């Protein structure tokens, strides 16, 4: 029950001798008025003999396997949210509510309850032309059960609230790839529209990636000479509107958002970002070359990476597939190595690390392979892990 | 107006006094009423 | 809040208790910093400090400590820039770029006060430009180009030869005050020892790498005898692709 | 008294943006009306004088809360006691230091310029009006440039702030304050603390 | 009614001026009530 | 001045002002609705752990051919799945090379 | 030896073998080191019994945190008795952080043990709340908090409320830490086989003071014969969860190392054959 | 309302930024509507009850509702001897005390509402943060075309956290089913039958006993596992919008981006105000090298 | 005298100075409408000795008490659950029909068991044969028959 | 030809299923149109049209007589306005913009009603949101209930 207005119905207990031989001790508290049990607690107002009979009759069918009339039907059929036929919860649908609804439905459309329906037209109404004022609406349950009769909500502690607030302030953090979407990331735009397919917006970067990463044996090369515009945006006065529309859509899709290094929106009225390709020349003069990566590459040389892996890991000391995956993810992609790779590189590259850290001044940062921390990202290690 | 970053501070200007914002003593937390988005679909159309 | 917090102070996301005395002290320090910033904003000149691409909240990895690099960046370079502005504002050199300033002030005894400041400005700018925080591997094209001259019938011999000869010519500068420039004169690579107040562009060269052999550069971490270790650290934390691209642009 | 309190509260809780352009000396109720508005602009002529006790009454207006803010007691310890007792006047620069108002304008006849700007603007959506107000504040009230820390009108210069923190701070008695003042009286001109 | 509160209204901006130079801009009970009424009328105006 | 024919637009505003009485006017006593990211969290995992992370709750090889989700797009794929992509990419320029 | 393994060796081998488990263990260790409640509880419990300098106490705390120290069962029972003696005299400091479930006299039941537990005395020892207790990942922290709150409110004696059996070094042994190949060195305090808790507290010099307290007699009765044992386990799990954590880590490593070795060997042999072909 | 709208906008912006998913506007407004209806039902319950304010000892008594509707006023005859203004002020003060009591009760109930709303919003945040592809960067880190650099800023003090275990297949559904197994084991334990016969077991079965509720009774008929909706693995509205029409997809993307930018600006300004209150930030911009040098 | 300061700091009472307490927001709100609200209520009820206390201490004409308390069973999220499932979440999960889902899962499990282990040895294979990949499931034919 | 439509956020496919249908069907008194309209983010007329459509769809699904007076109760102000417009201008139909009076009020004209709305207090919430608060005089009652003859 779990409610103030969810008391049971009166039940019989035996005579004085029966109660004396049954109870061992009874404590009497203050006197309170008698409240009638709710409709669902009332037995004769909640009997469902007919419904139970129907469901028991239909139960033996539920022992077999589900089949589809159409041979080969595999994908399920979705049921939409909120539709009347898909609702199963019954907040206050007791037997009295069910029979009231049945009576209303029968007096509305008596033909719907016939195995073979007859013609159904509209006749006169005994309540004038505004009988809907007295016949409209679904059956109504009592307001006392609507208001006072409800399950007691579990008191939410402050600890879980603090946890949820911590989760909110964690998700409030920024993702680096939003202020300036990389040109590689700005190719995921494809449209179901017909006009979008013939012309390729990201063919340049696409073929660049294909010829930089994928081997010549299997790669996608697209030549823009065959494109309707030649692979380049047409002049302003010679586009027929297609060039303007495409340019607007591309700019809208490629615009950034969030907060940058200066803490302002990328399109802020006063200040700007990346003036005269300042960030471009910074990236040109910095690059992405890991010290550990270059040391590992120069020590390995040109010999086989798989040979290095099989010689580095013993017969049963470390796995080969995991090691190869970690090495590929660390070298080809810009990701920090796992602790397995860190230990392997510490054991195999100790001379290079010693050479790098032999003459290090005390205060200057060093290159160490430690995993006392539970995280792999170099942000927590200050970029000294790798 | 939303593209230009300027002007967004007025929505959260109530954060000037953190103690007051936590207390919620004043109901005028909105730019044009009780809350910022009190009515964004009917109020702005009053101007011809 | 970036425009409001001073340059020296940092923003800490974490929250910790602060005693009232230290909170008042930090407020007074912030007020003094604001007053100092207002004072310095009106004495600014034509030439200003270059922006550092790499973070220096910690010392440069494998090469410098935080305090030593902060000294080298915010004391000697700042004084050089101030002197350059002071001695160029009055003179007709005002309103002209650093390149033409250096070119027209070179080999001028009377204007040597401005010439040395401009040369040191360019040298410090190039030294900051040519320092990868964790170091770069030499590119194959540049190593092949250097194998022609410095390499002597050995694999990877050119890089070792260059690292040896740069230290040799740095130790050959007994004055302990100057620069060592790996440059391309137009016909071949060469290492040149530039005394204090001498500039590669003033000498009509194309610089590739710059090394600071000032005593103050290594006085703290390396002392007066750690010149060899300082050179080794510089080469282990150098930046080769910049020299590669400059040489390629020189070639055409 | 009730009408003045109600006026102060209404100015404080006015829903649509209200900007008090404080140009002149303010008593207790005036400063309560000005500072507690949603938008408060301070010109060079701004003057916040509580001056309660000298008239024989406690200061009234609500400025005591601003004086007793933990931010104020942290930045300038003893300033609240000094102001409430001596009845000193806080200026536009002092309010800017204490962070009460973020708007400081030196443009003459700002009201006419505001009227012209809001006559030129034509829209009523919340984002549009927010952008217009923000642009006005940034280009006329926010002290982005052409403002020096020496050129602001202030009376809590750091030496005076240290004086206040040494003569009023953490002194929970008027008798103790008087004793401290008397002790400071006999400081010779040669004393380093003097 | 006493010509102590004055108002100038543009298309969108409303300026309210207190004019009590004889009493050094001191507000009485009635003057304060009228000023509060004018403030909460101008702030609650549609085009304000 | 406001036209007579447009002041019906203010009716929702007035209705909400009148219906803000009582519980609707209440605010969370202690939370202002703004939360700052004090700490930085990361959930990135190495590829070997990514392959087997979702064996039980989700199907096996949950990260099968996802280019953005996996460092190696083809990791954990089967022969047919790899062959479809490679055959398409190689038979598109069949007579070219 | 491979068979006789220290926890450091176990962690360094698991680092090469399976990254996820060792990474999770290290993250939990770091979180426990960051936590301040655990250090306060540890020092408060081990000051009166050890009777040593705070520097030595802190060093021993760090050793236990990183797993190179496990207190003996003798010092453990002495610590429990000393903690009871210290708590029964001045409760303010102990009532500030340590909690005893205060019985309500209003509740009554038709049972002798129920009437005794309802007399208003101590009935159970309250564990640390999940906010500052042992480390749990935030993805399940909220539902863990909800479950433990519901269990403690409804009196369910199951789940996280129950304290797992803790291990301590036997009196005969002299090693200060667990080992994979060593099992008799760690002995659990069971209700049927007690290691002398009652025999120690009876001859303890504070037995009279402890018995004088009108709240602890319900626990000291041992109506089921396990009240003292269960409160002992609850107290030591509340103070040093790292012992049970390391015991679970050792058990998991011992039970799972061999299949990992077999899989690694098979994969290495397959790759080697493919390379040599 | 205001705070709930801010929270929902922040949730939508974070969901779009981190995982590139789009939440329907109907789904966005449904949460706010649920919060509004919850407050409406709380007001329905509160208007039934009554609050008493007292002024001048017990001379003036005011009987109202927590919302502040005047119902009864009782006044000692001696008060009528006072002038009209004093009587009005006394009645106003008593009504103010009644309003204060109503405000206390309403703010407690509204804190309950806020906790319920956070509990309801928990699955979305947990699904957008508890997936193996989710990470943030420190705000004081320089962002460039390629990636984010990392300033020192006491990197030893700085520690990156992880909210997901590397152990395979750890989920709230697993936690909840473990809880259910534990409670069933406790029930089946020998002490379980005695505890169930005890009043505590009766209360537990009455409250957390949904499977025992008769058909036609309000409340759930079963205890179900919590929502598992991870953002990077579940398509919400973006695919449908893109398949239907591109303009709506672009408009919703723009709305999500603007909301994310707005909440980021709000966080930045709150941090700025905290710095200014602490004393580490000046009242006017003094360091233009962090703004104009880009 | 410090007694005067103590009495000043003492809370405002009508006995001491015959001045009612001030509540600024309610004075801004209902001051001009207090008479209207009182008239709507029905006027002030005058009861003799409402606040006076008997010499024995019993407060004759006892004051009324407030019956208000924070509601404990509302939980509107629980009142408005999902249509089919009883979860109280606000999310609009578009579910699928149970029978179709069961058939879908059964057929998927059959397909996976046929593809990854066609030999039945119970070991997953990443190079399935063409026949085992493109073979139509015989369970579908058996079900149709 | 009929591919793209305005207002893609609120699709009729989603609108076919009434919002909280059973919850407000159990009790129509506890659910004034404001509660249901809080679900949507459109203009007042649009959300009221959506509510009317949802109620009619629910009634048709349940096979009961729909409340034909529900649109009247939702547009009670509009119905009175149309009745009085037809009374003033000798016409029958729905008033449009071109036949509306031209008057210019001050931008602060609403203050008199705004203070009443802001300082109004109610015992319960049903008294606050009763659907007949728009009717004050017998003329208003006649203009409202002149449609049906039974009342």
């Amino acid at each position: 029950g779990g409610s103030v207005l969810d008391r049971s119905v009166a039940v019989p207990i035996g005579d004085s001798t029966q109660v004396r031989e049954l109870f061992v001790e009874t404590k009497v508290l203050g006197v309170e008025p008698l409240q009638s049990p709710p409709s669902w607690r009332t037995p004769f107002r909640n009997d469902f003999a007919e419904e139970r009979l129907k469901e028991l009759q239909r139960a033996p069918f539920k022992r077999e396997k589900y089949v589809s009339l159409i041979q080969g039907k595999y994908t399920p059929k979705v049921k939409k949210f909120g539709y009347t036929q898909h609702t199963t919860v019954d907040d206050f649908e007791t037997k009295e509510y069910k029979d009231r609804l049945l009576s209303k439905q029968f007096f509305q459309n008596p033909q719907a309850f016939e195995v073979v329906p007859d013609r159904n037209e509209r006749s006169v109404q005994f309540g004038g032309k505004w009988e809907y004022q007295r016949t409209h609406g679904l059956p109504t349950v009592d307001r006392n059960e609507l208001e006072n009769g409800w399950s007691e909500v579990e008191p939410i502690s402050d600890g879980e609230m603090k946890v949820i607030e911590q989760a909110l302030r964690d998700i409030s953090g920024p993702r680096p790839g939003n202020f300036v979407k990389p040109p590689s990331k700005t190719k995921s735009l494809q449209l179901s529209e017909s006009w979008w397919e013939p012309l390729g917006y990201g063919w340049e970067q696409h073929n660049e990636e294909q010829k930089a990463l994928c081997d010549v044996t299997e790669q996608r090369l697209i030549d823009g000479s065959n494109l309707p515009f030649g692979g380049k945006l047409p002049p302003f006065g010679t586009s027929y509107g297609m060039g303007e529309r495409m340019r607007a859509i591309i700019e809208d899709y490629s615009k950034g958002f969030g907060l940058g290094p200066h803490g302002h929106s990328p399109t802020h009225d006063t200040i700007h970002y990346n003036t005269l390709n300042a960030e471009g020349e910074r990236v040109r003069d910095l690059g992405y070359t890991d010290a550990l990566g270059r040391l590992f590459s120069e020590k390995l040389g040109d010999r086989d990476v798989h040979q290095w892996a099989v010689e580095s890991c013993a017969d049963g000391e470390a796995d080969v597939r995991q090691l190869l995956l970690s090495l590929h993810e660390w070298r080809e992609r810009g990701r920090p190595p796992s602790l397995l790779l860190a230990n392997v590189l510490s054991k195999y590259l100790e001379e290079e690390i010693a050479a790098f850290n032999k003459g290090i001044p005390e205060n200057a940062p060093k290159l160490q392979l430690e995993t006392s921390d539970g995280t792999l990202a170099h942000s927590g290690s200050g970029g000294s892990r790798s | 107006f939303v593209d230009l970053e300027t002007g967004t501070s007025l929505y959260f200007r109530d954060t000037r006094d953190s103690a007051e914002a936590i207390a919620h003593a004043a109901d005028s937390k909105g730019i044009k009423g009780m809350d910022n988005a009190i009515d964004l679909y009917n109020e702005y159309r009053i101007v011809p | 809040y970036h425009a409001y917090v001073p340059k020296g102070a940092s923003v800490q996301m974490g929250e910790t208790f602060m005693p009232s005395n230290i909170a008042t002290a930090v407020f007074r320090e912030t007020e003094a910093a604001a007053a100092r910033a207002d004072k310095t904003k009106e004495e600014t000149g034509f030439f200003s400090q270059p922006r550092l691409n790499y973070p220096v909240s910690s010392g440069i990895p494998a090469l410098f400590s935080k305090d030593q690099f902060d000294m080298q960046y915010s004391l000697f370079h700042r004084d050089v820039v101030e002197t350059l502005n002071r001695h160029t504002l009055g003179t007709p050199l005002e309103g002209h770029n650093l390149e033409t300033v250096i070119r027209k002030t070179s080999f001028d005894a009377t204007q040597a006060v401005a010439h040395t400041a401009a040369s040191e400005h360019f040298n410090y700018c190039f030294f900051y430009k040519s320092l990868r925080p964790w170091g770069t591997a030499p590119p194959p094209r540049l190593r092949e180009a250097l194998q022609l001259q410095y390499g002597t019938n050995g694999s990877a011999d050119a890089m070792d030869e260059v690292r040896r000869i740069v230290w040799v010519t740095a130790a050959s500068h007994q004055e302990r005050c100057g620069w060592v420039y790996l440059v391309w004169s137009g016909v071949h690579f060469d290492v040149v020892e530039f005394p204090h107040g001498s500039c590669p562009i003033a000498s009509d060269l194309i610089p590739l790498l710059a090394l600071n052999v000032h005593e103050s550069a290594y006085i703290l971490d390396y002392g007066t005898s750690g010149l060899k270790q300082y050179v080794e650290n510089y080469f282990k934390a150098c930046n080769w692709p910049l020299a590669e691209r400059y040489y390629l642009m020189a070639i055409g | 008294l009730r009408q003045h309190a109600s006026l102060i509260w209404r100015v404080y809780t006015a829903p649509r943006p209200l900007m008090t352009l404080t140009n002149g000396k303010c008593r207790g109720t005036g400063c309560g009306l000005s500072l507690f508005a949603k938008y408060c602009a301070l010109k060079d002529s701004s003057e916040f004088i509580f001056d309660g006790p000298n008239v024989g009454i406690t200061p009234y207006g609500g400025m005591t809360r601003l004086l007793a803010r933990p931010e104020t007691s942290l930045k300038y310890p003893g300033l609240a006691e000094f102001v409430v007792l001596t009845g000193a006047s806080l200026f536009a620069g002092d309010a800017l230091r204490l962070g009460w108002t973020d708007l400081f304008t030196t443009i003459p006849d700002m009201t006419y310029h505001i009227k012209e700007w809001f006559d030129t603007t034509e829209h009523m959506h919340n984002d549009a009006v927010a952008w217009q107000l923000g642009h006005l504040l940034e280009t006329c009230f926010k002290m982005k440039e052409s403002h020096s820390s020496a050129m602001e009108r202030a009376a809590i210069t750091p030496t005076r702030a240290r004086w206040v923190e040494d003569a009023f701070a953490d002194q929970p008695s008027v008798n103790d304050i008087m004793r401290t003042l008397t002790e400071i009286e006999q400081l010779p001109f040669q004393s380093t603390h003097n | 009614a006493n010509r102590t509160i004055t108002g100038n209204d543009g298309r969108f901006s409303k300026t309210i001026m207190i004019n009590e130079p004889q009493c050094n801009q001191a507000l009485s009970a009635k003057t304060a009530s009228e000023l509060s009424k004018e403030i909460d009328k101008a702030t609650n105006a549609v085009y304000s | 001045k406001v036209p007579h024919s447009l002041i019906y637009n203010i009716y929702p505003y007035l209705e909400e002002i009148r219906r803000r009485k009582g519980m609707m006017a209440m605010h969370p006593p202690g939370k202002d609705g703004l939360l700052m990211p004090d700490r930085v969290v990361d959930n990135r995992l190495p590829d070997h752990l990514k392959r087997g992370y979702y064996d039980d709750v989700y199907w096996k090889d949950f990260f099968a051919g996802s280019d953005e989700h996996l460092n190696e797009p083809r990791m954990g794929l089967r022969g047919d799945e790899m062959r479809r992509r490679l055959e398409e990419a190689q038979t598109s320029p069949a007579p070219t090379t | 030896q491979n068979e006789d393994k220290m926890v450091v060796h176990v962690l360094e081998e698991l680092s090469l073998r399976n990254d996820g488990l060792v990474m999770d263990i290290q993250y939990a260790i770091r979180e426990n080191k960051k936590n301040r409640r655990l250090r306060w509880e540890f020092v408060t419990t081990l000051l009166p019994v050890f009777g040593g300098n705070e520097a030595k106490v802190e060093q021993l705390y760090s050793d236990y945190c990183d797993g190179k120290y496990v207190p003996n069962i003798t010092v453990a029972v002495e610590a429990f008795i000393a903690f009871l003696h210290n708590a029964t005299q001045h409760p303010e400091t102990y009532s500030a952080s340590d909690y005893f479930d205060i019985d309500d006299g209003k509740s009554s039941t038709a049972s002798g043990t129920g009437d005794q537990p309802s007399a208003g005395q101590y009935t159970t020892l309250k564990l640390l709340d999940p906010l500052e207790g042992p480390f749990v990942f935030d993805n399940v922290k909220v539902e863990y908090i909800q479950t433990v709150e519901r269990f403690r409110r409804h009196g369910i004696r199951a789940g996280p409320v129950m304290a797992p059996a803790t291990g301590f070094i036997a009196a005969n042994c002299k090693s200060l830490n667990y080992f994979t190949r060593r099992q008799e060195e760690v002995v659990y305090v069971t209700n049927d086989s007690d290691q002398g808790l009652r025999r120690s507290l009876e001859n303890s010099a504070y037995h009279k003071t402890i018995a004088a307290n009108p709240a602890l007699q319900y626990l000291l009765k041992a109506r089921r014969g396990a009240a003292l044992v269960e409160t002992f386990n609850r107290f030591f799990y509340r103070t040093m969860p790292m012992l049970n954590f390391y015991q679970n880590v050792l058990k998991h490593y011992s039970e799972t190392i061999q299949p990992l070795r077999q899989a690694a060997k098979s994969s290495t042999r397959g790759l080697a054959r493919a390379l040599e072909s | 309302m205001e705070v709930y709208r801010r929270i929902t906008e922040r949730v939508r912006g974070a969901l779009w930024a981190h995982h590139g998913r789009l939440m329907s506007e109907r789904q966005f407004h449904r949460i706010l509507a649920f919060v509004y209806n919850n407050k409406y039902e709380y007001q329905i319950r509160f208007d039934r009850m009554e609050v008493v304010g007292r002024e001048w000892g017990g001379r003036v008594e005011v009987v109202t509702t927590p919302a502040g509707f005047l119902k009864r006023v009782r006044v000692n005859p001696c008060v009528e001897d006072l002038t009209l203004y004093q009587q009005q002020q006394l009645i106003l003060s008593a009504y103010a005390n009644a309003c204060a009591d109503g405000r206390k009760l309403m703010e407690q109930a509204e804190m309950n509402i806020y906790k319920q709303f956070l509990k309801d919003l928990k699955p979305i945040v947990m699904g957008i943060r508890d997936n193996p592809e989710f990470y943030t960067v420190s705000e004081n880190s320089i962002e460039t075309i390629g990636g984010v650099l990392q300033t020192g800023d006491s990197n030893n003090l700085c520690h990156t956290h992880r909210t997901i275990p590397a152990a395979k297949a750890r989920q709230p559904a697993d936690e909840v089913r473990a809880r259910q197994e534990w409670e069933q084991k406790w029930i089946n334990s020998p002490r379980g039958q005695s505890w169930a016969l005890t009043l505590r077991g009766k209360t537990y079965f009455a409250l957390h006993g949904p499977q025992y509720r008769p058909r036609g009774a309000p409340g759930a008929k079963k205890e179900t596992l919590p929502l598992d909706i991870p953002a990077p693995y579940t398509a919400m509205d973006e695919k449908r919008l893109l398949k239907k029409n591109w303009m709506a997809y672009l408009d919703n993307k723009h709305v999500a981006e603007v909301m994310w930018t707005r909440v980021k600006i709000a966080d930045r300004e709150k941090r700025q105000r905290l710095l200014q209150e602490t004393g580490r930030a000046w009242h006017r911009p003094i360091n233009e090298e962090a703004i104009n040098r880009w | 005298d410090d007694s005067d300061i103590l009495r000043l700091r003492a809370p405002l009472t009508y006995d001491m100075d015959s001045t009612a307490a001030l509540h600024v927001p309610t004075h801004c709100g209902k001051a001009s409408r207090l008479a209207g609200m009182l008239q709507d209520a029905g006027g002030v009820q005058v009861l003799d000795g409402l606040g006076e206390v008997d010499d024995k201490g019993e407060p004759k004409v006892p004051p009324l008490q407030s019956n208000a308390s924070v509601p404990t069973n509302v939980s509107f999220y629980e009142m408005a659950r999902h249509p089919w499932e009883d979860r109280a979440s606000s999310w609009r999960r578009d579910g699928f029909t149970e029978g179709s889902l069961e058939y879908f899962e059964s057929q998927y499990r059959s397909a996976e068991r046929a593809v990854y282990d066609e030999e039945g040895r119970g070991v997953r294979n990443y190079w399935p044969s063409r026949d085992a990949v493109e073979g139509i499931a015989q369970e579908e034919e058996n079900d149709a028959q | 030809r009929l591919r793209y439509e305005i207002n893609e956020d609120y699709k009729v496919r989603d609108e076919l299923g009434p919002e909280l249908f059973a919850l407000w069907s159990k009790a129509p008194e506890r659910w004034p149109p404001e509660r249901l309209s809080k679900m949507y983010g459109l203009d007042f007329t649009l959300v009221r049209k959506i509510l009317v459509w949802h109620h009619f769809k629910a009634c048709y699904d349940a096979c009961v007589e729909p409340d034909w007076s529900l649109p009247k109760r939702l547009f009670a102000l509009e119905w009175i306005r149309d009745v009085r417009a037809r009374k003033h201008g000798l016409f029958y139909g729905k008033m449009r913009f071109a036949e509306q009076k031209i008057t210019f009020y001050s931008d602060r004209f609403l203050f008199r009603d705004l203070v009443n709305r802001r300082e109004a207090s109610y015992a319960n919430v049903w008294e606050m949101d009763d659907p007949y608060r728009f009717l004050q005089t017998e003329q208003d009652y006649e203009d409202y209930w002149g449609d049906n003859y039974d009342v």
